[PDB]
């Protein structure tokens, strides 16, 4: 089987800088990673998907791409309202699994 | 658009027994997810269910728990027995779907419920 | 035996001409001789009920003939030679033409016709049925006429092919 | 005769088809309720379309059919030519047959349930009995023709079993047509397992 | 029905002529019939693509026309059918000659010759494709030639019989 | 037109492949990951080459599906003209079905272990696809041509399920041939029992 | 050479059916006890007339078989060709194999009880043997010709293994005929179940 | 090419005239090559030992020639393409002419007839044997002569349409 | 022209046991049949045997009635377990046909026994 | 399953009268009635089968008719000898019943 | 040219467990035979087997014996349980061919082992 | 099945005379019977096979011949090295069995 590991556990920008939060596979990712943002007291919200596709109604600050083992999400500017907690997501037939969590914090 | 939403309760011993009513579009057109999240810890998968009761299992739960399907009103219920400490933790019920053909594929959850909380005290 | 036949025998030919049908073999009638040109005709054609039951006659003669079998029918011989005897278009021809409800043959007579002199005749055709009955020759008094073209056909042909040769 | 171009008498063959029962079996039919193969000129099977029923159980102890070789090989060969000419025979539960001392019976419940719904037991059965007896067997179920797949008749059981040989024509003349036809063909319309 | 239908018909003569392909039947096209010699030709053709369709179209106009299924396909119908309305040999040997990359007819074009006058039409031969599209006519217009010296041949053999008749 | 020995023009007919579909069954395909088959103006069959599954077990339960009769008849009868003509089929693990309630969906594994060792499963289930869905499946598969013996997808899944009808056609003309290619030579390279 | 008519002269073709290897089997005849078929250059089976048997149980395990992949799918499906073309193989009790590890060994016993009585295991098994060898055996077998129906050799087993490719053939040519006789006509004579 | 062949190949030709067995083809033998006329016959026929065999020869040149195989022989080309190459009436009605003791043809030696001027060729056609070896002249001079005299027909034939045209 | 015959006797208990030879002329040609008639009461029907051994049985006495046939004697014997106060009847011993062709069809018991009286006194 | 009825429990007319015993049936019936009659210590004997046939050794005094679920026996003059109990036969595949019986009784 | 040769002890009781070493030479393509010669006595034949573990035995040893091949090894074992004063005997292997084709056909034992003694004391 | 018997149990001649040693069996022999040669002490040595072929290494003093029930070895004559014991030996399918062994002996 195959499992996702995410460096980036603590990442702090102020709001407005650009950030990015890598992802790496331990096999070469079977389909592409798909990116969850998540809230303290919400539920999930599918962010990217497919490396690349934004879905709907997420704005054009996110985007992203990987291939091979390595993917990476982007923010472009980190607006205030996205400094939260990112998920790697991965399936292969009948499994699947999440990576560690990453987060974002702002500092002064 | 949609909504998923289930019911469950803490519950201290026995079996967890947590339940999840689909909305009405197209039940028999994706993989139903269930996923965990205990306190302190990132996300876990639990399991998946289609409309066949075709399962697949987070191996570490195998002896544990069981995924029901009832077509004949849109709900499926999580079951998972000796429910104990490590099981303390908020369980959600989403809606994937894997895009299997060509190349690139992908995979993902959209609809998601709320988020339910047991425990175990 | 200058009809090739796609059977067992290599010699089908018992008399000078085409081949004979005996008195054991016809329905009250005794012996009924072709010309080689009519049954020579067969040799290749692919749709016609009155050839198909010749093999499966020859196929008989022979097999009674030369090979004994000392119990039983020994069904297999058939079972195994009738890809070879039989074009089995024909039969699922008549029997689609049965459900359909028109005109079909279920291979018991056959109408040919005889020259007033010469002698010479054609190949038979199978009388077609319907409803549980012969059709009358009223029904298909065109295609009597067509195979009496086409004798005359071959008839003047031949004489031309005398003429030049 | 009718001097066709005022030349050609028109004339007529009809074929002895019984000189080939020394080869090939023949079949023929009794009225409408008795169907005959003959396998020469001793023995035979009998079919017939009968209200009544002689097995009154569900087994056709095939298996044991063979263990044992006390059954006529031909006869045994046109049984298994029949039965396996029926397409989409899904319902094994309507055969039920005695293989026991050499002796054959078959039996095949044609019964409904819907007739309207058709093409389940009845159908099959029946199309594949129209070919084995074909020439003879217009008469023997009803509404001839019409359809080709909703093939009914009165008659709830078709019934096979192993007979002497007598003459047994009475409707239509011998032919090996029938036999052959479902020769060829033999395996078409077979579900999966 | 002078064609002598390997069907389940028995008349298949709608008009006096060849058989005919109506409105329904092509493509983009309204009606489009061939003599009788060019359809004759395929009464004894084992080796024709143009004529094994011309066997199902009429088969099914047939089979919609005179029988009733009350429900479903009742697919029974052309699987007891077929191996009397098409040659087997037709449809492997394309698929053989599509696997070992060389063209080979789906059964969707075809091209035929029509003389500017008289009208006179050849049987239509199979568009040939490879490499997912038509071949182009340099590909094989050593093929279309050969079909117009045919059909100038037989003009030629008829006017000869009609001098000597 | 061209004018072929300065008389006569050449001239295309092209035929509609639709008119048949009360009689006979007509195939097409959509991109390269769908194929259609359709048993009328009503229903009929997709089949599909996907990269996940729908049935996560090994089961496929016939006997059940024909001691009920909850199905189409004729889309049982291509699902087993499928499945009959595939060769030496001697891994049966490979296939897994859900015949439950009358629905039909069929799952043929396609997945090597070993690829380069040719002619275990897919070989065998891709050329009976590329029969079924003739001159639509030419861009489904990888290396067309090339051999006849070693024929291979991306795909790891055969899947095919009962659908409804609609046009459906995009990549091929509807034609009656995969079907028809697949209705003859249905009993070839069957190892014994 | 014997100048017909004057003019022609009568000359000779024989053909080379060894460049045949590539694509399609061919068998050969050494002596009356060793019959071969060859699948190219490199393996073959070895058929042959006994007094000895190997095999002295009556298990021939097909299921194993197929869930292990061990054997040349070639070897395998001539085996098959062979065991499916025999009629009304009634009798099982008459075949033994032992495929374990790829190898292929399959015995059938020709024992009579009653000879008189023919038409059970024997004559089935040599009347197919004769087919997969025609041309080579018909030294093979005692009372050449005579009947169709009363197949009988001295031997009491007909054995079928695997073996190398050797040239083999000093009896008759090699041809691809038998194999290709049985090729077609795969299902017939077969009993229900 | 111009044979039409009912094989996986479209073009047959190597040199002008009609299919050529060469070296490896022949036993004991160099180049043998026949006319197009003769070859072009088989285009027809349903009932020709030799023909059966030059379609397995000619399947089995391409075959190796264009796909290739990487382990064993692949013998599911063989059997998904033998209803197509092969007439199986002829097997069939050798094995039963075997059984039945009277001459019939092992596929091994052909007879044909060869002019002592122009060159032309006729069919080769199968040597029939019986009790293990091949007959002589004898027994089938009539045959032969038959065949001598076809050739002389289709050579009148030809000069007849020549004076024509 | 033929006669039917059996044999048997008072039985207060265990089993009926009761036996019918059946005369020379076509054995398999008809259907077996054992009837009852106990005192005060109208003919009823036991249950009817075919020379394959094929059966039927009056539902009420299924439990308690099997019905043999052993053809190499022409002898078919009627058994009924458990004989009790309510058997006490007069017991016969049938040929029947059924002729189950076209329309109109038919059936009666033609031969006769003459009747066995048993009771379990 | 089917069931018969017959209404005429006790019929009385003097010897040498005409008189009918009717038989009603529960379901049209399959096949056709029997009748038997019984003599008070012999045995039953077949008088009609098929409703209407009088087999053999029957005199022409005993005949019938029926369809549908209604069937009839009628004895066209009652001889003395004919006074006794008369009952209805149905049968249908592998199962059969008996009508509750007639009686005929003389009068004075 | 070629030698075989085993192995074995006296044994008075358990099971007789002889070993027989194939030289290596065309191991496939023999009978391997298994003969006793107790004092007294002539040649007794205990069993054979081939390389497809295919055998047959004495009757008279049927329940006590069982010969096995180990290919992987040119080596098979005789097995002889419940041994007893009976089986006081000299034990040899030996090769056996049998040419069953055509007429006259034959069979012979030609290479031998030296011969195990076996006592039960 | 069958067994073998041979007659001449104890068989005495000086060496340099000739002898014969018979052999029967119960039913017509299956395949020929093989001829072992055995010295008190050694192992048994194929003599004969198949009735009359003498192997290899044996010497041209030892022939026979046999067929149906009946079989013999002869010894042409008896070189003082052969005064040993002789035995029979047949096999069926999967079967086999031994005579009782003869012996021969010299005399003085
Ligand atoms: C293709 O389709 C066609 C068209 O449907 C079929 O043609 C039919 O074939 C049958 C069978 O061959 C023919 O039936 C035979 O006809 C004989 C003549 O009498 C019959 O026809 C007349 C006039 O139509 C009727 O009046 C008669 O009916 C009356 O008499 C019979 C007597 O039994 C009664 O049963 C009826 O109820 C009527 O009272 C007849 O139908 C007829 O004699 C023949 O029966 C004799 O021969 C058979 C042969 O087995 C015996 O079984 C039978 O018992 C009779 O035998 C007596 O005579 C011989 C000597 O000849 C003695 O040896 C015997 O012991 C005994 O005393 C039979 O009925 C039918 O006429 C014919 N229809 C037409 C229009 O031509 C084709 O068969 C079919 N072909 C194929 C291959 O499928
Ligand atoms: C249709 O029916 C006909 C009629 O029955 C069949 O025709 C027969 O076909 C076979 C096989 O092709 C022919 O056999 C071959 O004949 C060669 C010539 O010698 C043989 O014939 C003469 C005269 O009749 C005999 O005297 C010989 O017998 C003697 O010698 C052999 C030697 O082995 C002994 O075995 C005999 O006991 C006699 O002492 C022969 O029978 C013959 O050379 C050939 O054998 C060689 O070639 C084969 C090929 O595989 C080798 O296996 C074999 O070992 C020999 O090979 C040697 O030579 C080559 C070089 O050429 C070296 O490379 C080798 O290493 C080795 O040194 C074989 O015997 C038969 O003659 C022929 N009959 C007639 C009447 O024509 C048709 O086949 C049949 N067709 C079909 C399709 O079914
Ligand atoms: C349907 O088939 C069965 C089975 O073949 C037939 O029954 C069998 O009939 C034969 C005689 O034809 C019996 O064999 C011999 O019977 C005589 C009688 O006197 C006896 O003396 C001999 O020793 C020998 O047994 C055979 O036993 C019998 N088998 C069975 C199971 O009944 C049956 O007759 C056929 N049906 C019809 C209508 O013919
Ligand atoms: C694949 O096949 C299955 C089985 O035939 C299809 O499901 C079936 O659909 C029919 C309707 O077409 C259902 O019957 C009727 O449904 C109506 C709904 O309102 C109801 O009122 C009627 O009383 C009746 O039940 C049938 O029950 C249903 N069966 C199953 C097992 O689902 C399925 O739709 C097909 N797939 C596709 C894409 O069409
Ligand atoms: C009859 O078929 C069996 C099964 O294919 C043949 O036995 C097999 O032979 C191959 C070699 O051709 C063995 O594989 C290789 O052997 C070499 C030996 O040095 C080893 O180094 C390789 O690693 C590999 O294992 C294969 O294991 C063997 N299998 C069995 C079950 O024996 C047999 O030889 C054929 N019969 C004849 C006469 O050729």
């Amino acid at each position: 089987e195959t499992t996702l590991t995410q460096s980036p556990a603590t990442l702090s920008l102020s709001p407005g800088e650009r950030a990015t939060l890598s992802c790496r596979a331990s096999q070469s990712v079977s389909s592409y990673l798909a990116w969850y943002q998540h809230k303290p007291g919400q539920a999930p919200r599918l962010l990217i998907y497919g490396a690349s596709k934004r879905a709907t109604g997420i704005p054009s600050r996110f985007s992203g791409s990987g291939s091979g083992t390595d993917f990476s999400l982007t923010i472009s500017s980190l607006e205030p309202e996205d400094f939260a907690v990112y998920y790697c997501q991965h399936r292969s037939d009948w499994r699947t699994t999440f990576g560690q969590g990453t987060r974002l914090e702002i500092k002064k | 658009q949609l909504q998923e939403s289930g019911a469950g309760l803490l519950k201290p011993s026995e079996t967890l027994s947590l339940s999840c009513t689909v909305d009405g579009e197209s039940f028999n057109g994706f993989f139903w997810t269930w996923i965990r999240q205990p306190p302190g810890k990132g996300l876990e998968w639990i399991g998946e269910i289609n409309h066949l009761a075709s399962t697949g299992y987070n191996p570490s739960l195998k002896s544990r728990v069981t995924i029901s399907v009832d077509t004949s009103k849109n709900q499926f219920s999580l079951k998972l027995t000796s429910v104990t400490a490590a099981d303390t933790a908020v369980y959600y019920c989403a809606r994937g779907y894997s895009y299997g053909f060509a190349w690139p594929n992908y995979h993902y959850l959209d609809v998601w419920g709320k988020g339910t909380t047991v425990t175990v005290s | 035996g200058t009809f090739t036949w796609t059977l067992s025998d290599s010699e089908g030919k018992d008399t000078p001409g085409g081949y004979c049908l005996t008195r054991w073999m016809l329905i009250e009638a005794e012996l009924k001789c072709f010309g080689n040109t009519a049954v020579a005709k067969c040799n290749e054609k692919h749709d016609e009920e009155f050839c198909d039951m010749l093999r499966l006659f020859d196929f008989n003669k022979q097999a009674i003939q030369r090979l004994k079998a000392p119990a039983q029918m020994s069904i297999q011989l058939i079972n195994k030679a009738v890809n070879a005897l039989i074009n089995d278009q024909l039969i699922m021809k008549n029997h689609l033409r049965d459900i359909m409800c028109i005109p079909y043959c279920n291979y018991s007579k056959y109408w040919y016709l005889n020259h007033t002199t010469t002698g010479r005749t054609s190949l038979p055709k199978c009388w077609l049925v319907s409803n549980g009955s012969y059709l009358n020759e009223t029904h298909f008094s065109d295609d009597i006429e067509q195979q009496a073209d086409n004798m005359i056909t071959e008839m003047l042909q031949k004489e031309y092919m005398e003429r030049q040769g | 005769t009718s001097l066709y171009k005022g030349v050609y008498e028109l004339q007529t063959l009809e074929l002895n088809m019984e000189t080939l029962n020394m080869t090939m079996p023949l079949s023929c039919t009794k009225n409408n309720s008795h169907h005959y193969i003959m396998v020469g000129n001793e023995t035979g099977l009998e079919l017939t379309l009968t209200n009544t029923s002689i097995i009154n159980h569900k087994f056709c102890n095939l298996s044991d059919a063979h263990k044992k070789n006390l059954y006529d090989h031909a006869l045994m060969s046109i049984i298994s030519t029949f039965h396996l000419s029926i397409p989409n025979f899904n319902q094994y539960e309507a055969m039920s047959c005695d293989f026991n001392g050499g002796k054959i019976s078959v039996q095949y419940n044609l019964s409904h349930s819907a007739a309207n719904h058709c093409g389940t037991v009845a159908n099959g059965v029946l199309q594949t009995f129209m070919r084995m007896a074909w020439g003879g067997s217009y008469i023997a179920l009803d509404s001839g023709c019409g359809n080709w797949d909703c093939i009914m008749t009165s008659y709830q059981y078709l019934i096979i079993q192993n007979t002497t040989w007598e003459d047994h024509c009475q409707f239509s003349r011998p032919s090996p047509i029938g036999y052959l036809g479902l020769l060829s063909q033999r395996t078409r319309d077979i579900y999966i397992s």
